[PDB]
Formats: structure tokens, sequence, C-alpha cells
């Protein structure tokens, strides 16, 4: 709420400070390139999907032209990048599975576990809160239909409360962004464990500016951005905003 | 795996293909050689620069220094960096951190492949050019020759990409592989400037990555 080293971000809702990691590669993206730029705040959803054939949230803006630039969580895949185009992913991502801790890893192997294939015992594992039109969701469906159709009595709503109920044990496991997952996982007390494997994460992906289709500002930017990655500028913010402690 | 992404691409959006490999072994770089006014790229970057191939399918780390005129599309696959060094119970390198990988001596050999990505990187890097006086009183010739003195104890230490230097101690053993993913980055591919397949071939990466 409207603190300083913060952008004043407008929430134009159908004049906030909006200060983070993204924000400060924002920041020193500007400073190197000298741009002006305003803080457009996404309201109406926080991503949004081909809803109905149209594009809500950050695609409606991006791609219908109501917003030109684009930051945050911005996976990339052919069915965000066809219409948009992205820009070098700076930051690593991919799709994790969010557990307990160590009290009770299973016999799962990911998304390719036969229990997941064969749930015919008396406890398979299942419900895992997948956030509605969100993007590991279209991974998901798309990859194995059958699967989120089985499960699909889960709880939708928020990342929070199911992670709330992973404490509490009513849910197994939630399988969503491998980044948010480990940052959680490495920030929630009680050392909630990661997936079966510490390393193992599916459909590797990126987070990548999303800039106008076409723009020509896009290949500079890249460049410019790889230069902090010629003199590892950003391992600090990478430090300050992915490790834990337990 | 370079083989099976371009037949899956060849598969994909039905590309003829004509497959040949480099003599000079190298990646290249910019260097002012004998008889030249500046520095010219060499090896596969400067074969792509100079038309003699359509595009390069390597394990080819993203740099903006080629991205000024080569297109990268999204990286096949990611990995870092780390050292293979024969450190085995019959410290040398504790981390990113470690005195000796800060102080240059003569007890170990840090090493390079010649024109190589990492070298670059590391000439670039600052607070670190007794490192790249290392590399250039020490740099090995070849990924294979630094993986073979490592083994057998001659280079004390090999600094190189994650991924594949990781892959190599698993499979040849009787080595291991110090310091994490300190410069985390992709293999992906490198086609001319503005080349229209390139945006394709980023597309199916993603399907890859999908499939």
């Amino acid at each position: 709420p409207a603190i300083r080293d913060s952008v004043p971000c407008r929430s134009q809702l159908n004049k906030r400070c909006c200060k983070g990691f993204c924000i400060d590669i924002l920041k020193r993206l500007a400073h190197t390139i000298g741009f002006s730029y305003d803080l457009y705040l996404v309201t109406n959803g926080k991503h949004g999907k081909k809803i109905d054939g149209v594009w809500n949230g950050m695609i409606g803006e991006v791609f219908y032209q109501r917003a030109d630039m684009a930051i945050g969580s911005l996976t990339i895949n052919e069915e965000r990048s066809e219409i948009v185009d992205f820009s070098v992913p700076f930051v690593e991502t991919g799709i994790s599975v969010m557990v307990a801790r160590s009290n009770g890893v299973d016999t799962v192997s990911g998304l390719s576990d036969r229990k997941f294939q064969r749930p015919q015992e008396q406890y398979p594992p299942l419900k895992f809160g997948t956030v509605p039109n969100g993007s590991t969701e279209k991974n998901i469906r798309s990859n194995y239909p059958d699967m989120h159709s089985y499960m699909v009595r889960y709880n939708q709503p928020r990342v929070e409360e199911a992670l709330t109920q992973l404490k509490a044990g009513k849910l197994d496991a939630f399988i969503y962004d491998a980044a948010v997952l480990n940052y959680m996982a490495r920030k929630d007390e009680g050392c909630k464990l990661v997936t079966i494997g510490s390393g193992k994460v599916f459909a590797t992906t990126g987070y990548g500016i999303a800039l106008h289709k076409g723009s020509r500002w896009k290949r500079p930017i890249d460049l410019a951005l790889l230069q902090f990655l010629g003199d590892d500028e950003i391992e600090m913010l990478e430090r300050l905003w992915l490790s834990g402690i337990c | 795996f370079c083989i099976d992404l371009l037949i899956k691409l060849a598969r994909t959006m039905n590309f003829t293909y004509e497959v040949h490999l480099v003599a000079d072994g190298k990646f290249g770089t910019q260097e002012r050689v004998n008889n030249s006014n500046k520095k010219e790229w060499n090896g596969m970057m400067g074969e792509l620069l100079s038309g003699q191939a359509d595009m390069i399918v390597a394990p080819l780390t993203i740099n903006n220094e080629r991205a000024q005129y080569i297109e990268f599309s999204k990286p096949f696959k990611y990995q870092g960096l780390t050292i293979l060094v024969k450190k085995e119970i019959p410290e040398r390198i504790t981390g990113i951190n470690d005195p000796r990988l800060r102080n240059p001596s003569d007890k170990f050999i840090y090493a390079t492949v010649k024109q190589s990505s990492v070298d670059i990187y590391f000439r670039r890097q600052v607070c670190l050019s007794t490192m790249y006086r290392h590399m250039e009183k020490h740099n090995y010739e070849s990924a294979a020759e630094a993986i073979q003195a490592v083994r057998d104890n001659k280079l004390h230490a090999f600094i190189w990409d994650s991924a594949v230097l990781e892959f190599e101690a698993s499979q040849k053993c009787d080595l291991v592989t110090t310091g994490e993913l300190f410069f985390r980055s992709g293999f992906g591919i490198g086609m001319r400037k503005d080349s229209p397949w390139k945006q394709n071939v980023s597309l199916s990466i993603l399907k890859s990555h999908e499939n």
C-alpha cells in the first residue's frame, strides 16, 4: 500500500508501490536502456488463458494491445508464444510437486507414476490443488487430460490455502510450477520436502519478458539481459529471492 | 542428442539435411588472428556467419556475443557450470568461494576447451583475470583430453558445463564433480540472422519440452 526504492504502480482495476526481484530486474534493464515506462497492474485475473477463444488477464492485456510490455510468471509455451513474442528466459522454472515434510519419498514416480495411471489401490495419489485457469493446469490437461479428469475433484482456488491443507495433511501433494514450489519449500517452516527428486523437474521451461509481437527492442534487451549474465549481475538477487532455511 | 533433435525436426517441418562436421574442432571466438586487422569469429559460429552451414546444431552456450549476429531460439536443454575433479578417497575446491579457485597456483592445473564460450566468459569475468591467465597457460585443446587427464590425474581440475561433465563423470566413474550451478544457462539452436525457420524451431523446442 501507498515506501521508497519501489516503483509507483497504478492499479487501474475495472497507486500502490511495487517492489521485488522482477521489479529490480526491470529497473536495471531500464537503467541500462534509459527508457521511460509506467507500471500497468493486471487485475482481471493473473495470466489468463484462451477463455472461450478469448484471452484474458496478462495475455488479454498484452495480446489485445491493452498493454505493451509484460513481466511476471510468464511461462513460455506454444499456446502463449504464437501470438506474443517472448524474450530470452531470464530465470528457469518448470513443473514440480509440493509435498509434506519427511513424515510419510513415496512410491510416486512423478507424473509418470504407475499409480497415477492405475489408481485402483486403497490410497492412490491424487487431489492436487491446481489453480484454476493456470498455466500448469493447461499443461497437465494437454499432456494428460485423463489424469486431470480423474482427479478433477480437488481444492482449486488458492496456492496458499493448498499449502495450509498440505501442512494439515488434507492433500497428499500438489503439482505446480517448479520455481514457486521450490521457493515456498525453501521458505516454509518444518522443512516441507521437495518432490521425489530434488532436482527432478517436468517440462522444464523459463520466464521471459513478453514484449509486443515483432517488437524491435526485443533483440537488444535480451543482449542486455545476458549482459547481466555476462557479469553474473543477477546472482545476489537470485540468492535473495531463492535461498531458504528449512 | 543433437542428432536426435535434428532428425525430429526434419520429421517435423519436412526439411532435408546435409550433416557435416568442422575441421578446426573448436567452437570459435573473436580472435584477432595473424595477418588480420580485427577479431574474427572462428569455428562453427565463424562458418555459420560465413554461410558455410545453414545453422549450427551443437551444445552451444547462449551468449550475446553471437546473438549480435546469430539468431538463438529457446534452449533445447538447461545446464550450469561445475568442475570435474578426481577427488576420491584413494580439499581441492570446496566451492566457488574456495581460495584455490580465487588464488591461482601451480599445484592445480585449471583448464577449459580452447575457443569455448566458458573461456570467453572467464575472459570477460572481472576480478578473475588470474583465472584467464591460468586458462591461457593451461587450456586443454579438447574436452576429451581434459577428461582423460583428470581421470588419470594429469589435470587437477577441469571447468566445464554442468550437464555434460556430470554425465561424463557418471558414465566413466572414477571422478567427481564440484561446484554448484553458479552460471545457469541453456543449450539451444543457432541460425543465421532473421532466419524464418528458427521461430518454428523455437516452437519445436517447446514441443520437445511438451513431448
